[PDB]
């Protein structure tokens, strides 16, 4: 649980000394907060490929003769959503996030026990149920958190990354 | 706290006007030292290639099989231009190889920040006495730190359009 | 047994008062009654969405010259199968119910002995295998059991449900 | 490795006898002839189910211009296939058959050390990967020993099966 | 760790005398190094049977305008990669390579903390995941080291198998 997210190549790795300071409990906070910033940017780049490699569905997203082939890859596909369908995710991954399925508290430990079936193992493996899948599982978002900023300082210049696959791949 | 260390000598001595460790905090200071050597060591090679490249010195023949040469690529930030796509990504690569596998502290061996023998190559460290050791030390702190100015000044007046070089 | 079933955010919730006799052999049966109309409203509503997908099969149904494309979605397509049609679910889903495979004896802790393959087992996990997963079965039961009566009520009043999404959602 | 097999509603059913001879000996080798009978019929079955279902092959199958599509449905298929075909079932089949990676040579209990998803080993249910999938298997194979002889003779009228379906399926 | 690899037919065969030499420290370094040529030869093999089925990717690869069909069957393939696409293979296989996470070096029993299905570390039985399938996959390194000194040799006069195959397959 201290000994996690600090295997080699950088160790323990507080460069700034944020977490200078003793306590669990600002250890607790930034360590959900990132694992959630772990769990959020992983979907999100896989949400990227799976978008900008011509995946869509067929069919109208609404009655406005929007289809989800008329919404592009990229940052205007979040904004050009219709309003109402808007509400409805802040309405469903709402109560995902707060209150069904996914208990936010003050990040809890967050075990959230569910994981697969004969996968979790303590009692079977207590170096791969935790320190090794827990591990990577940050670093993953530690990728993917490194994906976003890319994803976004990228596609802020003209195109963005099915559009920046067939022009300039070069700096400014 | 930090007013004995390398670095602090005449004629400034110790010389931190925004006192960014003046709080005495040793891994502060080693990330610092750290990261003012590793700029150091770069600055040092960079105006050397600057300064050898403007006067025209290139390697010879090509840079790759479609005939590009190294004597069409000019000196200065106009080099990324010509310089291959290819070639512009191992440039990129190889040195963070260098960043990842090669150049730093691989073993936890090195007396300081910085030393990054390993225990593979040294030229004879131990031959020097203290007095040397801290001397030399002292040379690639401050010829280190003179070329950070220096490359900084080359970079701003390529782009300034106002040459510092005959 | 009890300690089971119900749960966060409900607990045990029998609030009309129809179980609090104080005797599991009442609540024994009540069970599995819920168990049952839990695997059978479950498949129905997966039923009812991949039928209204226009997932259908290619070809004739009988030698009356239906396709599978014929047969309307929503209520109308179990009642006009053909009744010698109606007779062969009748004759293997009747012997599949009431002795063979699936034995309901009597209502009996149906345990079946088809208990995944490796997955979702004793010997293994303590928590997930009986006390979640046992209990998510019967709550996803709970949800499709409520999502006929729905189903139903949707498809009373107005046509079909994929015609009950073309036009108005509003209510009557 | 003695109780397999026959279960509810027959338990041990051995209503003729020659095998209530009081010593197991013989009803040691029975018992995995059965097994291999049983392997046998239920591949047999289901490449009987999807021989006749139209899923082939593209391509011609040798020098001689058969295709997959060209070699008949049902007991024909076997029999007209070339002959140097056959001989290399023989070289292949016969050396994984009566030498190794089966070896079935001894006949009981070979066990073959290969399990499904490799699931049910031991160190899990101990009740479910003995005495109930080693049965289900063997009455597996009892159910496809029987579709077998039937469909040799549902052959024998003189069609394949998917025109004996087509055509009348009553009795002579 | 002695106990590993060889089996029936042949037990511990070493025939013409390197390994008998009394040490194990040896014969330590020889069983990891037949591992990972092991590992490699077959994904080799299953690449070139995966390339040579015809089944490729769509798009161009590059700027060269070269598709994933242009680039041949068989040795020429890797060959004629342009050289930038060899440098990244080299850049990320290198990275992966020596340490990173298959860590290699040293050079015996590595262990690389993965497993097949999460299937099988230990905790389940001890007889197959240590001495029969770990047995297996240096022995399937075995058949698939020999099938590219084949396929080398297969393509050293001939063309490609592809045109192996549709002309003549007997030796020289
Ligand atoms: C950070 C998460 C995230 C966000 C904000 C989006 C946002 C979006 N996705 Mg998306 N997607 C994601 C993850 C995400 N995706 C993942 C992980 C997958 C793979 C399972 C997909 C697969 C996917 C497809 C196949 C399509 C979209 C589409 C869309 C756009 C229309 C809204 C919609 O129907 O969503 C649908 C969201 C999902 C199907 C998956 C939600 C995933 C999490 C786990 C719940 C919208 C901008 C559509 C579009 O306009 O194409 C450009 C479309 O056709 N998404
Ligand atoms: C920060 C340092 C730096 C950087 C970024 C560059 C960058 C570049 N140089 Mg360059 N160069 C440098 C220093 C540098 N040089 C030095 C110090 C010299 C003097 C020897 C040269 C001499 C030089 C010539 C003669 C030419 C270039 C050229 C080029 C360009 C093409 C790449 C190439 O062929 O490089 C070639 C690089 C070299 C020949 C020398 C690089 C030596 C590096 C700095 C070694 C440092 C790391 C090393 C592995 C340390 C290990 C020690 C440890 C094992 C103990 C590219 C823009 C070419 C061009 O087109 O110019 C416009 C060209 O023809 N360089
Ligand atoms: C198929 C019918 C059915 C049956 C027999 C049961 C049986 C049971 N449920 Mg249950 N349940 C069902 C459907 C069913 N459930 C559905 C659809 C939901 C979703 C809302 C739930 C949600 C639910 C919760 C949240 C809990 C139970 C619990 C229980 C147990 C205690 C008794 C109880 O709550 O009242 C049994 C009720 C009846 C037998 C009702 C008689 C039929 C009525 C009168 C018809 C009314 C129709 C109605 C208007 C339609 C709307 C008992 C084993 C408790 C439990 O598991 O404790 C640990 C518990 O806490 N149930
Ligand atoms: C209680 C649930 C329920 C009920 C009453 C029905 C009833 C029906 N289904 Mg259906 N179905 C179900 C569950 C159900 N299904 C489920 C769970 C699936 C997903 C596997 C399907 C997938 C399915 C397809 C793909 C098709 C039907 C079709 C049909 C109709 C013709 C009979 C047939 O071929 O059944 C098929 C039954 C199954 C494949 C699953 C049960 C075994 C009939 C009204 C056909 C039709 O004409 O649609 C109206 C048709 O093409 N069903
Ligand atoms: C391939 C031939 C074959 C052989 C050698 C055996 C051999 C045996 N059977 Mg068997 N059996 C077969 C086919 C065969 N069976 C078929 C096709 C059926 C389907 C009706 C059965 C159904 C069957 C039952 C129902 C039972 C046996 C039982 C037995 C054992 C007495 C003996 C080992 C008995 C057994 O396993 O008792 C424990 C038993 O009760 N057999
Ligand atoms: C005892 C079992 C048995 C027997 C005798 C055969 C025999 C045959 N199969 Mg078959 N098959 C079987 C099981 C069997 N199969 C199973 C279990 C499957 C599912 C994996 C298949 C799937 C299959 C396909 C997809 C095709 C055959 C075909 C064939 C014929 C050509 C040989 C070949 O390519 O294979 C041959 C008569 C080919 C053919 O022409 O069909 C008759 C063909 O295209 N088989
Ligand atoms: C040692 C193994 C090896 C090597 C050297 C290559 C090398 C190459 N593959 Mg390949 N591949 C491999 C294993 C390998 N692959 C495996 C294991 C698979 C299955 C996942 C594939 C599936 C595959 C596809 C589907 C394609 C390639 C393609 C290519 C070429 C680009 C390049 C020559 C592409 C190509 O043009 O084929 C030659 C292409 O489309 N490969
Ligand atoms: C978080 C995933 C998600 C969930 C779990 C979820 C559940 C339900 C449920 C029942 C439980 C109903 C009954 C329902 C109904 C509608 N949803 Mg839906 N919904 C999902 C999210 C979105 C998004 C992004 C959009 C959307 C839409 C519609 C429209 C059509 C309106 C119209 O065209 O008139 C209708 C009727 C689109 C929209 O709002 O269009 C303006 C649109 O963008 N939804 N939705
Ligand atoms: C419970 C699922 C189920 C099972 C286990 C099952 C087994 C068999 C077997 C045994 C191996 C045979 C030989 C067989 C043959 C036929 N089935 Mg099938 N069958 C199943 C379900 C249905 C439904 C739901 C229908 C149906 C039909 C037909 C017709 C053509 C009749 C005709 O054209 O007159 C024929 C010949 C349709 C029908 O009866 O039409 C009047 C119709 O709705 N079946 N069926
Ligand atoms: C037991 C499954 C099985 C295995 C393990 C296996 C291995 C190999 C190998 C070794 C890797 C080679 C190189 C090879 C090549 C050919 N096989 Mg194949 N083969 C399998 C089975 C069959 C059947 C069942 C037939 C068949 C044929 C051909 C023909 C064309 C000959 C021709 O056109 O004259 C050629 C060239 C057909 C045939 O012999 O036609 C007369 C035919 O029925 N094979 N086969
Ligand atoms: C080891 C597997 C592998 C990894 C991990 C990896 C990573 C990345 C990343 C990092 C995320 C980027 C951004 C990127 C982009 C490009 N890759 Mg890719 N790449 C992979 C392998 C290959 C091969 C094997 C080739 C190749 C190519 C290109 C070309 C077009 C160049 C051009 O047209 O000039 C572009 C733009 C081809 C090539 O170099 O053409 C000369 C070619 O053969 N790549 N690649």
């Amino acid at each position: 649980e201290n000994e996690l997210g600090a295997q080699p190549p950088l160790g323990f790795f507080d460069p700034l000394g944020l977490v200078e300071d003793g306590n669990q409990a600002k250890f607790d906070r930034l360590r959900y907060v990132e694992l959630k910033h772990g769990r959020i940017s992983m979907l999100a780049v896989v949400g990227y490929l799976i978008e900008k490699a011509g995946i869509r569905l067929p069919g109208n997203i609404s009655y406005d003769g929007t289809t989800f082939a008329d919404i592009p890859d990229g940052f205007a596909a979040l904004s050009k959503i219709p309003d109402a369908g808007l509400f409805q995710l802040f309405a469903f991954i709402g109560f995902l996030e707060v209150f069904v399925m996914k208990d936010i508290t003050g990040g809890e430990f967050v075990g959230d026990f569910r994981n697969g079936f004969i996968d979790f193992g303590w009692d079977s493996f207590d170096e791969e149920t935790k320190l090794k899948k827990r591990a990577i599982e940050l670093n993953q978002g530690r990728a993917a958190m490194m994906g976003i900023l890319a994803l976004m300082v990228h596609e802020k210049l003209i195109p963005l990354g099915y559009d920046a696959d067939l022009p300039i791949i070069g700096h400014l | 706290a930090f007013e004995d260390e390398l670095g602090a000598q005449p004629p400034l001595g110790f010389f931190d006007p925004l006192g960014l460790v003046a709080d005495g905090d040793q891994e502060k200071f080693d990330r610092l030292r750290y990261v003012e050597i590793k700029h150091g060591r770069i600055s040092m090679l960079a105006v050397v290639g600057y300064l050898v490249q403007e006067a025209g010195v290139r390697l010879p023949g090509t840079i790759d099989y479609s005939g590009k040469t190294f004597a069409e690529i000019p000196n200065g930030f106009a080099a990324f231009k010509e310089i291959p796509a290819g070639g512009l990504v191992q440039l990129l690569f190889f040195i963070g190889v260098l960043e990842s596998s090669v150049m730093r502290d691989l073993t936890g061996e090195a007396e300081f920040v910085g030393d990054f023998r390993n225990g593979a190559i040294d030229f004879g460290w131990d031959t020097f006495d203290e007095e040397t050791q801290f001397k030399k030390r002292a040379i690639e702190l401050n010829q280190g730190r003179a070329a950070q100015m220096g490359i900084l000044a080359l970079m701003v007046h390529e782009q300034l359009g106002v040459s510092l070089l005959p």
